[PDB]
C-alpha cells in the first residue's frame, strides 16, 4: 500500500497564485484541501486514522503554515532566479510488510527536480544548473529540515498505520465485475476488433482474457485501468480478428471477489440478446 | 504593527538592573534578535534567540524567549552610563535569506547617574565676546527641569557631565533671555528647585 | 514543455436504451492543470456535471473525472468537450459504446 | 563592513537625492529602511544581486539600484516633505546595518540658515563655590536641525567634562518653520581655567546647501560650514 500526498501549485504572475492538494492511500482518496478553503477535508469517514482531535489540529497548523510559506518562498525564489510556474510536490511513504520507506519529490514546470533526501533538499541527476543556488538558500533553514525530517521518518508512517486499521473495511471491500461484448471496424481492410468490456470492480487486480475453450487467444490486448465515480475500476480487453472468425470465441474474467465463479461471455442465445438493448444510429463513429 | 516593545521609556540608577519587554504575533517566528542603537549611529545585534525556550547571555546582556506565548525580555545586569541607547526587537519568520524582518519601535533607556553629594546652585555667565546665560547645575539626578512657560525665554533639557579625569560627574541645565530683566533667580522658577539652591546675588 | 489532453468517454454500466446510467469522461496527460471540461447531450451544455478533484500519475501528468447521470437512446448524442491551452480550438470527443 | 554616504543631506521638494550604500562583506541581499519615531524600521526597497531590485513594503517615492554586489543607491526623484527621515541601509542573509543618513526635504530653501555660536564664560562664584569653572556654548538661529558640535582646547578636541543637550530646540514652540538652538557645556578645573595659556574653542558643524545648489536670494549663501567661537583662560 502507497501512501502519497499530492501538491498543484500554480502561479500565473508576481500577484495571481493558488495551490491545491489531494491525499491517496492505495488507490482511494482520503483527503482534499481546496486554496478556497481554510482546511484539510476527509473524503473518508476514517481519514484520521487512530490521531486523536488535538494531535490532527497540531499537524493541521502545521500544514497550514506551510502553505502560505511555500507560497511566498516560490514567488521570493523567482525574484531570486531572474511566469507562468507550475510546481508539482508528492511525498508520503510506501508501507512494507514489517518497515517502511519516504519520499518528498518536488516538479517544476512538470520535470522531476528535487527531492528530500537525509537531512537536506537536493537536485535529482540531470536537472538545470540555475537550481543550485535556491537549494544553497533553502538549505540554510534548520527548521523547514527538522520539521520535514519528523513528518517523513516518525510522522507519515505512524499515521499511514493509524488509516490501515480504521480503514480496514473500506480496503478489503470486494465489488463483482459486470461484463458485455461488442465491436467495431478494425484499421485493416476486412478485420473486427471484438471488445470485452470490464466495470465497476474493486480491489484493483483482474484477469481478463479471450479464449477458445483451450487456448487464450495470443492477441488478446489490455487497455488502460480507467476510473469510476464511485471507486470502481473499468476494463476492457481487446481482440483483433479477421471477419467472420468471431464464432467460437469467448471472454473469460477472473476476479477476487467472485471466488471461483467466473465470468464467461460467448460471442452468440445471451449475446444476440443484450446487443438489441444497445442499438444506435452509429454517430459519430471515429 | 506585529512586534510591539515595553515599556515605552525606561530611566535606571547607574549600577542597577533594567527589564525590557517585547510582544510580538509575527508568523510563523523563526527567531528574534535584540539590538542596541546609539543615537546617531547605526544598529548593532547583541544576541539571537532561536529555540521554542530559548536563553542567551552575552557577558552583561542575558535575553530569553518563550514562542509559546510570543514574547521574549532582555535583562541587563549592573547597567551602565554607555547603555544610553534605544535597545530594538526584530523577528524573522523564516530561517533562510528569504525572510522578512518585523521591527520594534524600541525602548529608550536613560541611565541617569549616582550623585551622592549635590551642590544646587544657579550660576549667571557672561559672552567672552563682549549677553548672558543661567547655569543651573550639581542637582542630583531626582529633580527634573520643566521647559520654559514663557514666549521669550528659552530652557534646556538635563544633560549629564563626566570629568573622567577625576571621577566626578555633575547635572545642567542653561536657560537664556532675549529679554533684559531676566534675573537667574527667576529662571528656572518653573521647576521644582532643592531648598539648597545657591543663588548669588548679581549687583 | 506543454502536455495536450487526451479524452476517453465510457458508460458506467451495460448501455441498455432507455434505462438510468452514469457517463464517465477522464481526460488525462495535459499540462498545464489549469483545464475546463463540459459534457453536451445533443450539443448543448448538461445543467448537472459532477467532477472529482485533480490529481496527477507518478509519471506527473494531470488527470481528473468529469461525470454526468445519463438515460442513452438510438438517436440521442452525448459527448465531452474540453477547453486547454495547447489547443487551439477545444476539442470534441463524442461517446462510441461498441468501443 | 557598511558605508553610507552622505551622512547629512538638505533638499528641496522635487529635487533628485542619491543615497548610496557600500559593503565590502560579499553578500547579495542589500536593503533599504527608513526610521522614523514609533514606527521600527521599514523597508522600502532590497535586492538578491548585482542588476536586480525589488520593493519593500513602502517604495512609493523612490526607485533603487544595484549596478553591483558592492553598491546599492537608493533615489529620490521627486523629493517632498514625507520624505524627511533617517535611512538605513544594511547587507546579510537574515543583516549589517549602516551608520545612516539624515535626509530634510524642505517646501522652499528661503528659510535655511547657519548657526551663531557663542561662548560664555565661567563665573566667579562657581569657582569659588566649587573649584570648578563651567563655560557655556550656544548655537542659535539655525535651520534645519543638522548639527555636530564639538569642544576643543589647545587645538585638540576633548571628550573629558563635556555635555550636548540630545535634542535642539526650537527657537518658536509654536511656529512651524522655527529656527533651532543647541547648548552644550564644557566644565574643568579652576585653575586649568584661570590659566590663560589654555585654549577653548567651540565648533558647530552646520549642514546646509551644497555647490551646485542655485541661490538668488540677497543675503549670503547657507552652505554647509563650520561656525566656531572661543575664549582663553584668565587669572583675573
Ligand atoms: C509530508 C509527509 C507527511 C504526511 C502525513 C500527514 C498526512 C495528513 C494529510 C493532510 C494533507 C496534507 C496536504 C498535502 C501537502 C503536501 C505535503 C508536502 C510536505 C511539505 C513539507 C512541509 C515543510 C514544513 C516546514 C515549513 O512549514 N516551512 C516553511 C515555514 O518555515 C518557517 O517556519 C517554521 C516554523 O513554523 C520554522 O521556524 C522555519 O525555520 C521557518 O523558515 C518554509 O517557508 C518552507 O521553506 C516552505 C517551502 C517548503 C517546501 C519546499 C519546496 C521545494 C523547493 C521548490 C524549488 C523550486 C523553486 C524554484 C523556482
Ligand atoms: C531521518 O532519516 C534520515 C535518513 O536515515 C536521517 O538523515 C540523514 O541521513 C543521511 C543519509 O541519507 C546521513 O548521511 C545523515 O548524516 C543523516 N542525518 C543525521 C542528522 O545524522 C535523519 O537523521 C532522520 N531524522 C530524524 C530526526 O529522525
Ligand atoms: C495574473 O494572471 C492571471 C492569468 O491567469 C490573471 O487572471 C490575473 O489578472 C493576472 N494579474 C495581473 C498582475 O495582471
Ligand atoms: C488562494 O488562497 C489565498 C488565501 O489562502 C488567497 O489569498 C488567493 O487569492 C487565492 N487564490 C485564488 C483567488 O484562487
Amino acid at each position: 500500500y502507497t501512501f502519497r500526498c499530492l501538491q498543484m501549485s500554480s502561479f500565473a504572475n508576481r500577484s495571481w497564485s493558488r495551490t491545491d492538494s489531494v491525499v491517496w492511500l492505495g488507490d482511494l482518496q482520503t483527503h482534499r484541501w481546496s486554496n478556497d478553503s481554510a482546511t484539510i477535508s476527509f473524503t473518508k469517514p476514517w481519514s484520521q486514522g487512530k490521531l486523536s482531535n488535538q494531535q490532527w489540529e497540531k499537524l493541521q497548523h502545521m500544514f497550514q503554515v506551510y502553505r502560505v510559506s511555500f507560497t511566498r518562498d516560490i514567488q521570493e525564489l523567482v525574484k531570486m532566479m531572474s511566469y507562468p510556474i507550475e510546481i508539482q510536490l508528492s511525498a508520503g511513504c510506501e508501507m512494507y510488510p514489517g518497515a517502511s520507506e519516504s519520499f518528498l519529490h518536488v516538479a517544476f514546470q512538470g520535470k522531476y527536480v528535487v527531492r528530500f533526501w537525509g537531512t537536506s533538499w537536493q537536485t535529482v541527476p540531470g536537472a538545470p544548473s540555475w537550481l543550485d543556488l535556491p537549494i544553497k538558500v533553502l538549505n540554510a533553514d534548520q527548521g523547514t529540515s527538522a520539521t520535514v525530517q519528523m513528518l517523513l521518518n516518525d510522522t507519515c508512517p505512524l499515521f499511514v498505520r493509524g488509516l490501515l486499521e480504521a480503514g480496514k473495511s473500506d480496503l478489503e471491500k470486494q465489488e463483482k465485475p459486470v461484463a458485455w461484448l461488442s465491436s467495431v471496424p478494425s484499421s485493416a481492410h476486412g478485420h473486427r476488433q471484438l471488445v470485452c468490456h470490464v466495470s465497476g470492480f474493486y480491489p484493483k487486480p483482474v484477469w481478463v482474457m479471450w479464449m477458445r475453450g483451450d487456448q487464450e487467444q495470443q492477441g488478446t490486448h489490455r487497455g488502460d485501468f480507467l476510473p469510476n465515480a464511485d471507486e470502481t475500476w473499468y476494463l476492457q480487453a481487446t481482440l483483433d480478428v479477421e471477419a467472420g472468425e468471431e464464432a467460437g470465441l469467448a471472454c473469460r474474467v477472473k476476479h477476487s471477489s467472485l471466488g471461483g465463479q467466473d465470468i464467461i461471455l460467448y460471442w452468440g442465445l445471451h449475446h444476440i440478446l443484450d446487443a438489441q438493448k444497445m442499438v444506435w444510429n452509429h454517430r459519430h463513429h471515429h | 504593527t506585529q512586534v510591539e516593545q515595553s515599556p515605552q521609556s525606561l530611566v535606571v540608577r547607574q549600577g542597577e538592573n533594567s527589564v525590557l519587554q517585547c510582544n510580538y504575533s509575527v508568523t510563523p517566528d523563526n527567531h528574534l534578535r535584540w539590538f542596541k542603537q546609539d543615537t546617531g549611529k547605526g544598529l548593532v545585534s547583541l544576541t539571537v534567540l532561536v529555540d521554542q525556550k530559548d536563553k542567551t547571555s552575552n557577558g552583561r546582556y542575558s535575553a530569553t524567549l518563550d514562542k509559546d506565548a510570543k514574547h521574549s525580555t532582555l535583562h541587563i545586569t549592573a547597567t551602565l552610563l554607555d547603555d544610553t541607547a534605544t535597545y530594538i526587537c526584530v523577528v524573522g519568520d523564516r530561517g533562510s535569506a528569504l525572510g522578512r524582518l518585523h521591527f520594534g519601535a524600541g525602548t529608550q533607556l536613560i541611565v541617569i547617574p549616582d550623585i551622592q553629594n549635590p551642590d544646587p546652585a544657579v550660576y549667571q555667565l557672561r559672552d567672552s565676546k563682549s549677553k548672558s546665560v543661567c547655569l543651573f547645575t550639581d542637582f542630583d539626578s531626582q529633580t527634573n527641569v520643566s521647559q520654559s512657560k514663557d514666549s521669550d525665554v528659552y530652557i534646556t533639557d538635563k544633560c549629564v557631565l563626566d570629568m573622567r579625569s577625576m571621577d566626578f560627574k555633575s547635572n545642567s541645565a542653561v536657560a537664556w533671555s532675549n529679554k533684559s530683566d531676566f534675573a537667574c533667580a527667576n529662571a528656572f522658577n518653573n521647576s521644582i528647585i532643592p531648598e539648597d539652591t545657591f543663588f548669588p546675588s548679581p549687583e | 514543455i506543454q502536455k495536450t489532453p487526451q479524452i476517453q468517454v465510457y458508460s458506467r454500466h451495460p448501455p441498455e436504451n432507455g434505462k438510468p446510467n452514469i457517463l464517465n469522461c477522464y481526460v488525462t496527460q495535459f499540462h498545464p492543470p489549469h483545464i475546463e471540461i463540459q459534457m453536451l447531450k445533443n450539443g448543448k451544455k448538461i445543467p448537472k456535471v459532477e467532477m472529482s478533484d485533480m490529481s496527477f500519475s507518478k509519471d506527473w501528468s494531470f488527470y481528473i473525472l468529469a461525470h454526468t447521470e445519463f438515460t442513452p437512446t438510438e438517436t440521442d448524442t452525448y459527448a465531452c468537450r474540453v477547453k486547454h491551452a495547447s489547443m487551439a480550438e477545444p476539442k470534441t470527443v463524442y461517446w462510441d459504446r461498441d468501443m | 563592513a557598511v558605508t553610507q554616504s552622505p551622512r547629512n543631506k538638505v533638499a528641496v521638494t522635487g529635487g533628485k537625492v542619491t543615497l548610496s550604500c557600500n559593503q565590502t562583506n560579499n553578500h547579495n541581499n542589500m536593503y533599504w529602511y527608513r526610521q522614523d519615531t514609533g514606527h521600527g524600521l521599514r523597508l522600502i526597497h532590497y535586492s538578491y544581486g548585482a542588476g536586480s531590485t525589488e520593493k519593500g513594503d513602502i517604495p512609493d517615492g523612490y526607485k533603487a539600484s544595484r549596478p553591483s554586489q558592492e553598491n546599492f543607491s537608493l533615489i529620490l526623484e521627486l523629493a517632498t516633505p514625507s520624505q524627511t527621515s533617517v535611512y538605513f541601509c544594511a547587507s546579510g542573509d537574515a543583516q549589517f546595518f549602516g551608520p545612516g543618513t539624515r535626509l530634510t526635504v524642505l517646501e522652499d530653501l528661503k528659510n535655511v540658515f547657519p548657526p551663531e555660536v557663542a561662548v560664555f564664560e565661567p563665573s566667579e562664584a562657581e569657582i569659588s563655590h566649587t573649584q570648578k569653572a563651567t563655560l557655556v556654548c550656544l548655537a542659535t538661529g539655525f535651520y534645519p536641525d543638522h548639527v555636530e558640535l564639538s569642544w576643543w582646547v589647545n587645538g585638540k578636541e576633548v571628550h573629558s567634562g563635556v555635555c550636548t543637550d540630545p535634542q535642539p530646540l526650537k527657537e518658536q514652540p509654536a511656529l512651524n518653520d522655527s529656527r533651532y538652538a543647541l547648548s552644550s557645556r564644557l566644565r574643568v578645573s579652576a585653575t586649568f581655567w584661570q590659566n590663560p595659556r589654555n585654549h577653548f574653542r567651540c565648533q558647530v558643524q552646520f549642514y546646509g546647501l551644497s555647490e551646485n545648489d542655485e541661490w538668488t536670494q540677497d543675503r549670503a549663501k547657507p552652505v554647509t560650514q563650520i561656525v566656531s567661537a572661543e575664549a582663553w583662560g584668565r587669572a583675573d
